[PDB]
């Protein structure tokens, strides 16, 4: 444990959360390119 | 349909051929990519976004109050370029705008440990002497008092204040209370889609003859919980089940299958219904307020804010007679636009078609060793009976009609003349807006009178957005912080007076209205005689300095 | 856009690589300069502008 | 080739040799007043202060930072002049200051 | 379409040793890491100039990648959303902790080239100009074949 | 940097000196200016991150 | 409309320059409060008329 | 050919009960009203964009 907060984040939830918002950032790249 | 002529999509799009191009200029585009830039730069011109003028001689102090706070509010706490842009794209895109305004407020709860005093008479001439002070620095200075003073002093200023009799205080120990620090204390104005926000038909065309509104909107239950008073039934709500893939009314540019791991930031749709009802039965209708989630009722109270209508503000590109909405330039332009694409289309497949680079040869006019010296690149023999300049034939591209060029010229004069756009004229007709400024013996071609009607009305709904932000700022902003931001002293304005807006104007500020002005009161200055009277010398030096933004020369000019 | 060609003008490889797109042999006989004929928008009269 | 040049140029508004001399009119009371520009010149000026806001959003930043990190002997030192102290509770809320590209 | 409203942005860069030991009370679990599993090249998403095969010989100038995570959390579990800063390299969370700037906002600004409404990104000039560009670049192939294949 | 009220002249020329300064001679003007213009066209959209 | 006001103002103005200045202090007084108040100043004109 | 020699003038106009009990000394008999009998899709003549 990092931090004396009561509820961590932990890295499981960092991770779902940049899985879920690739597919648009994946989608918009084609345009830039 | 409008969006799809302007995007070239759905009915716009060409039919696809195999051997045929697909090719479309975009005309109602570009008419509207000059108008953009037209009408976005009066509004960011000058660094103060909005003049207030006093209607009377007692308002200079009010005036000057509500200006510094309204410009200091939307120079901070909104991104004025994109939200001038957003707004200019969505009158001359959709023909009609809605904004929404509202307030956002979040205060937190912090305990701190706060000195206790015990109050002692005033005695020998050094107390007295260091509270008149304090009092005149107060007076002269509010900045400094808060911050030199000391909070010995402060208490003892705020028992002079409750109680006429002087006292002097001396510290004893420390209590921990409890202190709330507001985060955020700022109105809230965004840009509306028009498939969200539902308007009563039976309005006859007029916006205040509405009997109801209704708008749609994404929340997380962090902004339900900022204000926990407001809102009730929280725990039955499911949130799966109110989502926005779930209601396909609503539109919004979130991915479907986009949903955040944290219940607490997840976002929901809801829904809010402000109107009029007969609250008591007896045939008064006053103004409510009312917010669902899914089916559950959250919230149900009366309309908060003082002026006691919906907060929607609606703004027409081109006005249609006894109607509420607007109507943009597609619906002329989208024949033109056909016909110039159809044409287009025509030539380049003209072009295309045609075989270049080819090259045809008689026969029997070279025979195999001949026909191979040309084919290699050197010197040959020919028959004299077939003459090889005319019978060799190099294919090239065929010649345009004049039709073509002759019918595109026609429709885009004919575009140009129905909107009454050119390519690289006008649009300089912000320069002009000021009345003072150029409105006095000010000559403009019959074009840019066009482009002033529509930027008076986009100045319209604009005043009318700072008429509400200054009526919800007569409430909900405290004293302190006014004083905070304007380093002078309050000035109140009574509740029943805020029904109606007395006392003052509000209007865009130009860069070439502040030069008028001043130029207005150098002239002034001058025909009333320098010698005639020193203090209204002084408050007309102080008048063109803070035109000019120099503060610390009118501020020493006034107090001379 | 529409092509005409003449009958009897390209036997059939000749036509083949013409409308491939490759360098071809004709008879003599027809000049393909003139039976060849792309078709192209008529002109418009000067009625129908001056009305 | 002419007719795709020129719905390019249209299209776009920016032409081979005229133009980009709005950046010398940006001032609001240098050339703002009474200033008058071609159609074609505000397009640039428009994107020029889209710039610009992010340039003074940059500004604003840095000199929050600054407001805390850096201490009194390293400003006295650039400044040559008496420190003047900012409140970490006004630090939240931009007062007192307003900054612009010069 | 508002860059305020957005709950939480992520940033990956490349990074040294020596960076993350310039201030060691920030970083924690350095000696977890494994260099040689997190570089630029086992991670084909993220874009950098470069080269592939390029590889610095001293371990602590050797250069990896790494991820932060700037967002709003509720630390405390009583429906408070307050910002947060968190960096992690390769599956191990070296730094965690409050954001540091007095501004309390994400350090990221975007300025739009040709607005889009209701939209936070922009568009550039090449949407509308792509087919003439590849009709003028179509005439001009035409002219010049015109030309090269005639004898002369 | 330009005071807001009257009081603000001294911090307002303090955050410029240091602020100036700083641009001077920590960073190199032209090339970040030259980069920023260039994406900002090319790309359409410019992200800066301060730290 | 906008230019009336202003026609006003230098009707006013050559008014107050064929009259003599010091022949009445309250007809210039007057002037130069309707001459205030065509120019939106409500504090001077005021201050003029209450002088 | 005057609109002041006109004898009367009629307008029609669309209108609710509040609108009516806003000043209830003026109208009379409001009860022997039926408000579905009296409707714009009911009347033809009156001319309106309500739905």
């Amino acid at each position: 444990k990092l931090t004396s907060w009561k509820n961590e984040l932990s890295l499981q939830a960092l991770k779902a959360d940049l899985d879920a918002a690739k597919p648009s950032h994946t989608a918009m790249m084609i345009k830039v390119k | 349909e409008w969006n799809d002529l302007m995007r070239i999509e759905g009915k716009a799009k060409p039919p696809k051929v195999k051997g045929r191009s697909q090719v479309q200029p975009k005309l109602v585009r570009r008419q509207a990519e000059w108008r953009y830039s037209a009408l976005t730069e009066p509004f960011l011109g000058s660094n103060k976004l909005f003049k207030v003028t006093p209607v009377t001689w007692e308002d200079v102090q009010g005036a000057r109050q509500n200006e510094l706070v309204l410009n200091y509010q939307f120079r901070t706490k909104l991104n004025r370029v994109s939200f001038i842009d957003n707004y200019v794209r969505s009158v001359v895109d959709d023909g009609t705008g809605i904004v929404r305004v509202g307030w956002n407020r979040e205060i937190r709860k912090e305990k701190q440990e706060v000195p206790v005093f015990s109050l002692f008479p005033i005695q020998t001439q050094e107390q007295a002497d260091a509270l008149q002070q304090a009092l005149q620095l107060r007076t002269d200075n509010p900045r400094g008092y808060e911050e030199n003073v000391d909070e010995a002093i402060k208490e003892s200023v705020r028992f002079f204040d409750e109680t006429g009799q002087a006292t002097y205080a001396v510290q004893t120990g420390t209590t921990t209370t409890e202190v709330e620090v507001p985060l955020a204390n700022h109105p809230t104005v965004e840009m509306l889609n028009p498939e969200n926000i539902i308007i009563d038909p039976s309005c006859q065309g007029d916006i205040n003859k509405a009997m109801f509104a209704i708008v749609s909107f994404e929340t997380c239950k962090a902004d339900l919980l900022k204000e926990k008073d407001r809102y009730h039934n929280l725990n039955k709500i499911d949130w799966q089940s109110s989502a926005p893939v779930n209601e396909p009314d609503h539109a919004t540019t979130t991915p479907q299958e986009f949903q955040i791991s944290d219940p607490m930031r997840k976002r929901v749709v809801a829904y809010e219904y402000w109107g009029f009802w007969d609250i008591e039965g007896n045939g008064v209708l006053e103004p409510i307020v009312a917010t669902w989630i899914g089916s559950t009722l959250i919230r149900l109270e009366k309309n908060p804010y003082p002026d006691g209508k919906l907060p929607f503000v609606l703004i027409p590109y081109m006005p249609v007679k006894r109607d509420m909405y607007g109507e943009p330039d597609a619906e002329l332009l989208g024949d033109n636009q056909a016909v110039l694409g159809a044409v287009m289309r025509g030539m380049i497949d003209l072009l295309g078609r045609s075989a270049n680079g080819q090259r045809g040869m008689p026969k029997g006019m070279l025979d195999a060793l001949n026909s191979r010296r040309y084919r290699e690149g050197e010197d040959y023999e020919y028959n004299p009976t077939q003459n090889p300049a005319q019978m060799i034939i190099e294919h090239k591209f065929p010649e345009l009609p004049q039709s073509a060029l002759t019918m595109a010229t026609l429709q885009n004069q004919e575009a140009e003349s129905l909107t009454g756009v050119k390519a690289f004229a006008g649009g300089v007709t912000g320069e002009s807006y000021g009345d003072v400024a150029a409105g006095i013996r000010g000559v403009l071609d019959a074009a840019s009178k066009r482009e002033m009607a529509i930027l008076r009305r986009l100045a319209k709904g604009m005043s009318e957005i700072g008429n509400k932000i200054i009526a919800m700022n007569a409430v909900f902003l405290a004293e302190h912080e006014v004083v905070r931001i304007t380093n002078e002293e309050f000035v109140t304005i009574k509740r029943e007076d805020l029904k109606g807006n007395f006392d003052l104007e509000v209007d865009i500020s130009t860069a070439e209205v502040d030069n008028q002005k001043s130029q207005d009161l150098g002239f002034m200055l001058q025909t009333i005689g320098p010698n005639v009277d020193q203090q209204i010398t002084l408050n007309i030096l102080a008048e063109i300095a803070d035109l000019k933004r120099m503060p610390k020369l009118a501020h020493d000019l006034r107090t001379w």
